Formats: structure tokens, sequence, C-alpha cells
């Protein structure tokens, strides 16, 4: 028949898959409390416009306000976030694709080299005038101050490595030529996929991959272009990939993992 | 198609 979250799960605990693809976006961040990028507030054309160059270059503040929010320290990974530290502490994890720019990711443990901030990072920094690079920390305290940052050499506007409507995307996606046809289990977690070119990614895999959804929504490409060994567990993130720890036999090793981590964060 | 876009 068709596949089930529990036959997908029997194939990792058989270790059917080895080779896992993982995508997420903002589904996997709101339950660290993550603020909405739609609805601010925890100055709007259209909700798009916090990530665009010409309002940027209007009024930058509500961005770098938005930063600091989202800037390293404030806050913490989540289940989500530690069940894929899990897969990569077992060497199921290829690699880890994510929308996100919260760095939650690198905070759960994963290393950078099986992970793709596909959509930016708050680590560098570019001035938007003479394209200087500069690291993120050199500009940390300009926005925790709620200035904001300008070079020092040609006195423009340095942005965050934060990938805006209508930029290029960052180098390191650019593995997703390689990674999806060698994966061979693809899952997608709390997104929308409505960004491109991220959300086309869903079709590199190849057709025997399976696919598995968590999301409380069947969105994009996996609605309207079903494959059959696609997989769907609809609601909550955090349940659905909380039954799939469950169905793994990770339960406690996951309590075990998200109980030291956060300790070691003090 | 490179380049970062919504849907919309
Ligand atoms: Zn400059």
């Amino acid at each position: 028949g068709k596949l089930s979250l529990q036959d997908v799960a029997e194939l990792i605990r058989a270790r059917a898959c080895q080779r896992v693809v993982v995508m997420v976006g903002a589904g996997i961040s709101t339950p660290s409390g993550i603020p909405d990028f739609r609805s601010p507030g925890s100055d709007l054309p259209y909700p798009e416009a916090i990530f665009e160059l010409p309002f940027f270059f209007h009024n930058p503040k509500p961005f770098f306000t938005l930063a600091k929010e989202l800037y390293p320290g404030n806050y913490k990974p989540n289940v989500t976030h530690y069940f894929l530290r899990l897969l990569h502490d077992k060497g199921l994890l290829l690699r880890l694709y994510t929308q996100n720019i919260d760095g939650l990711e690198r905070v759960s443990g994963i290393p950078a080299s099986k992970l793709v901030e596909a959509h930016g990072t708050f680590a560098s920094a570019t001035c938007t005038v003479c394209q200087r690079p500069f690291p993120g920390e050199d500009i940390r305290a300009d926005v925790m101050a709620d200035r904001v940052p300008r070079c020092p050499v040609c006195t423009g506007v340095v942005k965050p490595d934060i990938v805006f409507f209508g930029e290029p995307l960052p180098q390191r996606f650019l593995l997703h030529v390689v990674d999806f046809p060698m994966a061979d289990l693809l899952l997608i977690l709390g997104t929308s996929l409505e960004v491109e070119p991220f959300a086309s990614l869903t079709e590199a895999v190849r057709s025997s991959v399976p696919r598995l959804l968590i999301n409380r929504d069947l969105v994009g490409p996996l609605a309207w272009h079903p494959r059959s060994r696609d997989v769907a567990q609809l609601g909550d993130v955090v349940h659905g990939v909380e039954s799939l720890v469950e169905l793994l036999g990770w339960t406690e090793e996951m309590r075990d993992l998200v109980q030291r981590e956060t300790g070691k964060l003090d | 198609g490179g380049a970062k876009r919504h849907r919309k």
C-alpha cells in the first residue's frame, strides 16, 4: 500500500535510510519563541518589506530591531532541533537546509559542514556600498545599542548577511546539486515552501526517495505534484516530531540530549 | 532562478 510515518520510522531503524536530507522553516522556530516575520511586534507597505533592499535603504531601523531580537544568545533550540541533532549524531544526516536565520541549528550542535543556512546568517556582514566583508561580531554592539552599523571605510550601512528578497543565495546553497540526488530520505519540517529557490528543492529528490512532511498544512509542490512514497504527518510540528521520535525509539535518548544541551547553556 | 523571491 502507501507509506506511513511508521513505515518511514521502520526504514530508519532498519538503517535502510542513511542519507537523510532535511528542509526546515519557521514552523520549527516558532516553538522556541522566535516571532513570526510577517506579524511583527512579538511600518509595512507589505509584509516582505522587512527583507527588501529598497525599503531597508529608506528605513533600516525595522530590520535592525528584529535582528537585535534574533541575534544569538537570546532564544534557545527546541525539540525539533535536537531531533535533527540526534539524526546527525547517529550518522544519518547528509545535510540540513534551513530557511531560518536564528542560528538555532548551530546552537543545537549541528556542525556547519552538515548545515546550509540557505537564507543567510548574522555571523557575517557586508557593507552595502563598497561590499567590504565584516565578521558578524564586529557589528554586534551597534545592534545592541540600537544603532545602525556603518562601514569604517566608506560610512555606508553594513548589513548582516541575511539574504533579502532579490539577493542571491549563499554559495553553500549550491551543495544542493549533489546532496539531494544523493539523498535516500527527504524530511520537510515546518515550512510553507512559499520561498524560492528553496521551496523547489522538494522536487530535486528522486521519485524512489520517500518525502516525509511534518507541517500543519500540505503545502507547495507536495500538494499539486504528489508522489507515491510521499508521507504527510499533518498537525503541530512538535507533536509530529515527537510521534516520530517515539516510533523511532529515541524518546529517552532525546530526553537525555535535550536536558544536557540545555543546561550546558545555563 | 537563483535569486530569493516570494511566490507573489
Ligand atoms: Zn563600505
